[PDB]
């Protein structure tokens, strides 16, 4: 909490009382030769990390999501799965792809084997994310089995049983009394010290913060629309769009299966359809005395996270 | 706060029974001759606390709806199968179905008093 | 019966609070088809006297071999038996499903460590003296009989007579940690024989403790035959609460996974509401859950789900 | 991303500086019944303004121990009343947002002046 990083990509000193490392760092990025060789290489790495993650400059002064799952490259994903995975990192997104193409049994087995092989992990981040994804896949398997035993009878008529009873019993045995909330606490303290930003992924309701922030932004935007006021700086609508894209890119590029659950779907559906409503209000806004267009990514988000009835409501409004 | 009975069309067996939760009847209007009063009517119904009958379940291991409050009868109800998973485990199953209309009958829903 | 029901209730109550510690014996490792000690003792006996027990013999034959054939021969014979890997059995999964605070095991294998890695709970494993001082995690997997992590030599493990003789001097920190964990946490013994060296040593140490100053450890017996009543009284008066797997379920002697599975399924499935059938106990349970809330003027209706787990 | 300069009305002193964030002019007609004669063209012109990051002048802070606004086209509110509505949040609080309403003196009868 020494500084505050905002969606636009500008840092503001919020709690740092001592010397400001980011204030000097940004100018240092903008005479660097006086730094040591190791220090220069480390600064190069830091600059690459910061510019790739969108932390550009300080307060005083679009998105591209790289993933086959987001773009629905269902055949490139199959080809990637077929290829022998050289490294565990390449086998993590491979398990994510296996999950994305159904194949939840294969995805669960692959995640379990990744966890098994992640003993010698340099950092253990892959192990933590694999635990999260395996819990998510077990949840998906359980809910799908319940649906197939229920609605899966009215719908499809027949009984499907995609997962063998032996696999279901084994996964229930392994996942018995598995509190996901504790997963981050039951980690080496080095991981907890270093990977504090991944703590939010542990809790079974990790979109509550994002949902609450989107609720606040939606209320602000609707108040602006009702009053008829004019926003000057970075409008709350732009903040909503920026946070939506940040969440989408973080969840898809890191190959997290929680991106396929109803909570995230509803979060994206509300983040959109609030940009759209605000844009429509902006279009039909009377002039006084004193635009938004949908890209490819917006089309993909609306197609994926919107039910047909939700699109119908958006059209009606 | 009435009750909904889902029954097999041919045999007449009650597939299940639950509690009606929502109903949307939205019928509205490229598509000199005689007026035919063409309309595109849709009826959707979301059901609550649906438990499938043990007999029909064991048998499974066209449909009708009878929603009784005053007295409503939906013939040819197609059950939509949209399945979503919540990361929060799960809480009761919610069933949604759309009223279907046969060409010959041309009737989608019936109201009985 | 009431005795076993109360035993299960205590075990589950301790487990839910995070105060449960599991003392895993060699039976859990044998369930994974790991080479039992008697096989290696027979190998040592064959090597010593040409052609092929008891607590004394188990310690003596390896001890005799150590100084008769040399350290290298001992290490090689033990590595040719223990170097093989095995898959963790369902009993390890059941043990870890209880979320035990600590796992103390005399086994020199890594099956329990592998299961802990599987479950996702990081158990800092302590199998050497240096491990105790530097163990970042608060969850200890205490290998009180050494381990082969450093190497496959016989020094790293406690399986010969002199090793047991100087255990207190050789493993002061490890012994102190195990005793502190036993005194503080609830202990359940699984995969151990009633007439076992480690269990008898623990009972001898417990005898030194002041009366009723400690909790009596639980011992899950998975022997093929039902335990004799006299032995049951003898061991329950020595500071043990015995849960007999053979008594609960009748199974053929040759197979053992069924008894372990039965005991662990009783442990996991058991819930405080599982046993309340009397309508005088229903009110007792509800009042036990709701009484502390009487200190609050109003309790949110939706919040009550937390009260009733 | 335009800046609002706060001045003390009496002199040229700078009360503080901020960045204009939201400006609402919801100026329409008032009740008809409650208020043959020559037309007067009654109105209920209101102008609210919000500033995101306002830092109060150090000299003004030291001295403190009618206001004018210049929003930079250039807009000027000769008289502005800052609405001091303070609300606290559980999330430890950090953007100090200042809301002020333009006032209109009876003689001048003008609230805001926008000039190129
Ligand atoms: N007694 C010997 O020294 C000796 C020599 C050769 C073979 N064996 C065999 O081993 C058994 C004795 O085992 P021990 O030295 O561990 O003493 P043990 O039988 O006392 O050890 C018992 C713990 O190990 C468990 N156990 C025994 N057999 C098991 C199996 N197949 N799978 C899982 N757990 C098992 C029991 O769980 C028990 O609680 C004998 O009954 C015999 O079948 C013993």
């Amino acid at each position: 909490y020494d500084y505050h990083f905002e969606v636009n990509g500008t840092v503001v000193r919020h709690k740092n009382k001592g010397f400001g490392y980011m204030e000097r760092f940004f100018e240092l990025k903008e005479e660097r030769s006086k730094l040591s060789k190791k220090q220069y290489e480390r600064f190069n790495a830091l600059f690459n990390f910061f510019e790739k993650n969108g932390v550009i400059c300080m307060a005083k002064d679009s998105i591209e999501i790289n993933s086959l799952a987001y773009h629905g490259k269902y055949d490139v994903m199959k080809k990637f799965i077929e290829e022998q995975s050289v490294s565990i990192e390449d086998d993590y997104k491979k398990a994510f792809f296996l999950a994305c193409l159904g194949r939840w049994e294969e995805s669960y087995d692959l995640y379990s084997n990744i966890i098994l092989n992640s003993i010698d992990e340099s950092n253990g981040c892959v192990y933590y994310l694999s635990q999260i994804n395996r819990y998510r896949i077990y949840q998906s398997i359980t809910q799908a089995v319940t649906q197939f035993n229920g609605l899966g009878l009215l719908t499809f008529g027949r009984h499907y049983k995609p997962f063998t009873d032996e696999f279901l019993a084994r996964i229930e045995r392994e996942m018995t009394n598995f509190n996901i909330d504790d997963l981050f606490n039951g980690m080496p303290f080095e991981f907890q010290k270093k990977y504090k930003i991944l703590e939010f992924l542990s809790d079974n309701q990790f979109l509550y913060d994002d949902t609450v922030k989107l609720f606040e932004l939606t209320n602000k935007v609707r108040s602006e629309m009702s009053e008829g006021s004019y926003s000057f700086g970075m409008s709350s609508d732009i903040v909503v769009l920026l946070r939506l894209y940040d969440n989408l890119r973080f969840l898809y590029e890191n190959c997290l299966w929680s991106v396929s659950f109803h909570e995230f779907h509803q979060y994206i559906r509300n983040s959109m359809s609030l940009l759209i409503e605000k844009a429509e209000y902006e279009r039909t806004r009377d002039i006084d005395e004193l635009g938004f267009f949908m890209e490819y990514y917006d089309f993909v988000n609306i197609s994926r996270h919107f039910k047909i009835d939700d699109i119908k409501n958006l059209e009606r409004s | 706060t009435a009750d909904v009975y889902f029954k097999r069309k041919s045999d007449g067996k009650l597939v299940f029974t639950a509690e009606a939760q929502t109903a949307s009847f939205s019928q509205a209007i490229l598509r000199k001759p005689l007026y035919i009063l063409k309309s595109e009517k849709e009826i959707n119904l979301t059901v609550k606390n649906a438990f499938f009958d043990l007999e029909w379940l064991a048998m499974t291991q066209r449909y009708e709806v009878e929603y009784r409050t005053i007295y409503i009868q939906f013939p040819n109800v197609s059950p939509s199968g949209e399945f979503e998973m919540s990361l929060e485990n799960g809480l009761a199953p919610e069933i949604k179905f759309e009223a279907l209309a046969d060409t010959d009958t041309d009737e989608m829903a019936v109201v009985i008093e | 019966d009431n005795n076993v029901v109360e035993c299960i209730k205590e075990i589950t109550e301790s487990s839910r609070n995070g105060k449960l510690v599991f003392f895993v014996g060699a039976g859990v490792s044998t369930l994974s088809d790991y080479p039992q000690w008697w096989r290696l003792v027979d190998k040592y006996h064959e090597e010593l006297y040409g052609s092929p027990y008891s607590s004394d013999e188990y310690l003596r034959i390896p001890q005799i071999f150590y100084n008769v054939k040399g350290e290298m021969a001992f290490d090689g014979i033990l590595k040719d038996f223990f170097q093989v890997d095995k898959p963790t059995n369902p009993i390890h999964d059941k043990i870890l499903a209880m979320n035990p605070a600590h796992v103390i095991t005399t086994n020199y294998d890594n099956l329990i460590d592998t299961a802990c890695w599987k479950r996702g709970k990081y158990f800092s494993v302590i199998s050497a003296e240096e491990d105790v001082a530097n163990a970042t995690s608060s969850r200890y997997l205490l290998k009180v009989a050494g381990d082969f992590r450093k190497g496959f030599k016989g020094e790293n493990v406690v399986l010969k007579e002199d090793d047991y003789l100087n255990y207190d001097q050789n493993y002061p920190l490890i012994s102190n940690l195990m005793k502190t964990i036993i005194a503080t946490h609830t202990i359940v013994f699984i995969g151990y024989g009633l007439g076992d060296y480690n269990i008898n040593m623990l009972l001898n140490w417990v005898r030194k403790l002041q009366k009723d100053s400690f909790h009596k450890p639980f011992f899950i017996r998975t022997d093929p035959s039902p335990i004799e009543n006299e032995t049951l009284i003898y061991y329950e008066n020595k500071g043990l609460r015995i849960i007999d797997a053979a008594s609960l379920i009748d199974s053929n002697e040759y197979d053992y996974l069924e008894r372990y599975s039965a005991v662990m399924d009783l442990l996991i499935e058991s819930q405080e509401n599982k046993f309340i059938t009397k309508d005088d106990e229903v009110i007792d349970y509800i009042y036990g859950k709701i009484s502390p809330l009487f200190a609050l003027q109003y309790i949110r209706k939706i919040d009550l789900k937390h009260v009733f787990e």
